[PDB]
């Protein structure tokens, strides 16, 4: 149930995120779920 | 040195002394002369 | 000789002269290359292992650490002078005064032209490693740690200052080695930081000129220790320990491949105990406003103070590491105690110490509230270069020691009259 | 000034270029520019702040900033710079052409205040567009 205006808005926003390379980048944000492991915290010698 | 398999790890803090004056003088060599110290270790089992 | 000053008191024209000379030495390599001079200290080292293991030529943990590094710094200053500069030697950066930031000479990343125009690279900010065999052709970095600028309340001073004060206080060369290496091993880690190619490691630590900015002050405090010991009246010109190590000749300055002739003249370790003949003189011999007499009195009065100390034994690791020391009550009320730094590298001789290390823990025990001669426990936590921890059983456990006030005596043992009848002879 | 925002957005911007209000008292340059290099460890490589220097593809040099003592002067109340009064003067009049003639030198001022005496800086317009503080200042100009 989408229309041209907001559909364009969403696709452009996501394509803007995709080519970003900042701290709040798409890659950086999506890296939380999986590799690299950052949890429970990197200080521990066990990483998963 | 008295050692066995079931020894909890141990390491000293400062060197242990052994007298050498009574042999260096008897050979005539002053302490600064070119001389070597050779030690050979033999376990109770009989392996060097 | 060449008179020596501290960086914070120099003026502009000499800074321009020395920077011009440094640039014209670092651009060209030939055999007179700054990269080669750094490789003399570190990777790629040339003094292979006596077993042919291709180990570093850098002396660390032995008796000849200060002498070898003093020879290194005088070699570089003579190298710079031979290029045509005959005003000032490599200046010394003082950190005993409460520091807040880096010195001006190492601040700007790319130097400006004094007149105005085309800019020029700032070597004192950083250098570049361009080894082709290891395919590393990248500039170095200064991953500064923020915790180097602890401006604390007066009366007491920076932990670096107190610890180096105790180091210079101690009154024997063999013990001075151990009490000195820890102090030298602080800034290296705290400046090298997270980046691999930096001062924290040992393979390419000396490429940044902060190496020399540090070892200059190292030699300075070494000389002040020598003069203080001479005034207090004990033999120093010859060392009663590590005589075989002293008899060993230094490397690789012995070989004729070194263009500088002063190293060939003074290759022996014995002669370096005198610094005058090397050719440089420090302008001032006062420590942050305190001269020989004041520091002598302070040290003598501090040698009658009750203390609690932590004793350590250590060896090589192969990679630099922090050790956070922690003091706890017995079994929990356990509070932070202090820090220690150790330096390790991929190519480095297995080194062990000839004396346990002494560290100050009295303030932490006082914070815990127990009496100095009371009871407590000490534990250690090991962190690698990259922040992460590691299995803390590699190093031997620390020990606690109580140092009494001078003049104290033990309680008298009992004498007894007939020993009753319970005793058996 | 607007033209750069399209490039920034298409190359991964997050917000537009902020405007710096220099009418407020200025202890020193903003810390964002004053900073030199920070470490994030995401790439395990220190990053130098691109708000200090600029590369030139024909001269192989770089710009150089220079503070000036007069820039730190403060007004009688101490809550405004000396430029506040002339900014009000520019604002107060009516005609558009008079506005422009009274207004040009105002933004020209900071170019000389922060450009120093360097041929490669904001002092000369020939290379002033190679330092992002120029973008920030002209953004504030459009705001005026
Ligand atoms: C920090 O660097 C050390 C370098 O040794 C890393 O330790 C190695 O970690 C890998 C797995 O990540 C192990 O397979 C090796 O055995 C470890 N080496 C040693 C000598 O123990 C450590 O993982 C690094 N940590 C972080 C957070 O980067």
């Amino acid at each position: 149930s989408l229309t041209i205006g907001e559909r364009r808005s969403l696709v452009l926003a996501l394509q803007s995120l995709e080519e970003d390379s900042s701290a709040t980048g798409f890659q950086a944000l999506a890296s939380f779920h999986a590799v690299p492991p950052l949890c429970p915290y990197p200080e521990a010698n066990q990483r998963y | 040195v008295l050692g066995g398999e079931k020894e909890m790890p141990w390491n000293f803090d400062r060197l242990v002394k052994v007298e050498i004056t009574d042999a260096l003088n008897k050979k005539g060599l002053k302490y600064d002369d070119e001389y070597d110290v050779v030690l050979s270790i033999k376990d109770v089992s009989g392996k060097d | 000789s060449l008179v020596r000053k501290n960086v914070d008191l120099l003026t502009d024209q000499e800074v321009l002269s020395l920077e011009s000379y440094l640039r014209e030495l670092e651009d060209d390599k030939t055999v007179n290359g700054y990269q080669n001079l750094a490789a003399f200290h570190g990777e790629p080292s040339m003094c292979t292992k006596d077993d042919g293991k291709r180990v570093a030529c850098c002396v660390h943990g032995m008796a000849t650490f200060p002498q070898w590094h003093r020879l290194y710094v005088v070699q570089l200053e003579q190298k710079l002078g031979k290029k045509g500069l005959a005003d000032i030697g490599v200046p010394y950066w003082d950190w005993t005064k409460p520091i807040t930031a880096l010195p001006r000479l190492v601040q700007e990343p790319i130097f400006k032209d004094p007149k105005g125009g085309l800019g020029q690279k700032n070597s004192w900010f950083s250098g570049e490693i361009n080894v082709d065999s290891m395919d590393v052709h990248t500039s170095t970095a200064r991953a500064v740690d923020d915790r180097l600028f602890q401006s604390v309340a007066p009366g007491e001073n920076t932990q670096l200052f107190e610890m180096v004060l105790d180091a210079l206080e101690e009154d024997d060369y063999c013990h001075f080695e151990v009490q000195f290496e820890v102090a030298h091993n602080h800034i290296h880690y705290l400046v090298g930081g997270r980046h691999d190619h930096s001062l924290s490691t040992l393979e390419w630590s000396a490429y940044d000129p902060l190496f020399f900015l540090h070892h200059s002050n190292v030699d300075r405090i070494f000389v002040i220790w020598q003069e203080l010991q001479k005034k207090r009246g004990k033999t120093y010109d010859h060392a009663d320990c590590s005589v075989e190590l002293f008899r060993k000749k230094l490397e690789p300055f012995d070989r004729d491949t070194n263009p500088i002739e002063l190293t060939r003249t003074y290759s022996t370790a014995k002669s370096l105990f005198s610094y005058r003949q090397l050719g440089y003189v420090y302008d001032d011999l006062s420590l942050n406003g305190l001269n020989i007499e004041q520091l002598y009195n302070l040290l003598e009065q501090r040698r009658a103070r009750e203390r609690a100390l932590a004793s350590f034994t250590l060896h090589g690791l192969g990679f630099s590491a922090n050790v956070r020391i922690k003091v706890c009550d017995h079994d929990s009320h356990c509070e932070f105690a202090g820090d220690i730094f150790i330096l390790g590298g991929a190519n480095e001789m297995p080194w062990e110490f000839n004396l346990p290390y002494h560290f100050d823990i009295s303030k932490a025990v006082e914070h815990l509230g127990k009496k100095l001669n009371g009871d407590y426990v000490v534990t250690a936590e090991l962190y690698s270069v990259n922040g992460t921890s590691l299995n803390p059983n590699l190093l031997p456990r620390p020990v606690g020691v109580y140092r009494p006030a001078k003049g104290f005596t033990d309680p008298k043992p009992s004498e007894s009259d007939v020993q009753s009848a319970n005793v058996v002879i | 000034t607007l033209q750069v925002e399209q490039a920034l957005l298409k190359h991964g911007s997050t917000v537009a270029l902020p405007y710096w209000d220099w009418t407020l008292p200025i202890s020193q340059l903003p810390s964002l520019f004053t900073e030199q290099t920070f470490y994030d460890a995401w790439k395990d490589e220190v990053l130098e702040n691109p708000f200090a220097r600029g590369y030139i593809k024909e001269s192989k040099g770089y710009t150089v900033r220079d503070p000036q003592p007069e820039l730190f002067k403060l007004s009688a109340d101490g809550k405004h710079s000396v430029l506040f009064d002339e900014v009000l003067l520019v604002l107060e009049q009516t005609d558009y052409c008079d506005f422009e003639v009274q207004f040009e030198v105002t933004h020209n001022a900071i170019h000389y205040l922060v450009g120093g005496h360097q041929s490669y800086s904001l002092s000369s317009l020939h290379y002033s567009s190679y330092d992002p503080i120029f973008f920030t200042h002209h953004t504030f100009v459009d705001k005026i």
